[PDB]
């Protein structure tokens, strides 16, 4: 009685591949504007009182 | 032996080509030295004049 014990399996079917990578949030979290020079100078400009606060 | 982080700096800030600047000073240096050689084998190999 030939059964699946006689038959020999050549290869597995590849089915599914999985690479585990985080949902990556640097895009939503931080305010990004590319810099065209190796040093990046953000101004910030403060509207004061006569008391400087 | 110029850094890979240099060219990007120097392309961005100065617009110069990095590589093509070193290839500028090496290609010029050898032809300046090979030329400083023969002038220095003329003044080396020349007899003393006014003698």
């Amino acid at each position: 009685s030939t059964t699946t014990n006689s038959n020999s399996i050549g290869r597995p079917n590849l089915v599914a591949l999985t690479r585990a990578t985080t949902k990556l949030i640097y895009s939503d979290i931080v305010a990004t504007q590319r810099t065209n020079q190796p040093v990046a100078a953000f101004y910030g400009i403060k509207y004061l009182n006569p008391d400087n606060e | 032996a110029y850094s890979i982080e240099l060219t990007q700096d120097l392309r961005a800030v100065h617009g110069m080509d990095a590589d093509a600047e070193l290839s500028g000073i090496l290609a010029t240096e050898i032809m300046l030295e090979i030329n400083r050689e023969v002038v220095d084998w003329i003044n080396y190999s020349a007899q003393v004049g006014k003698s």
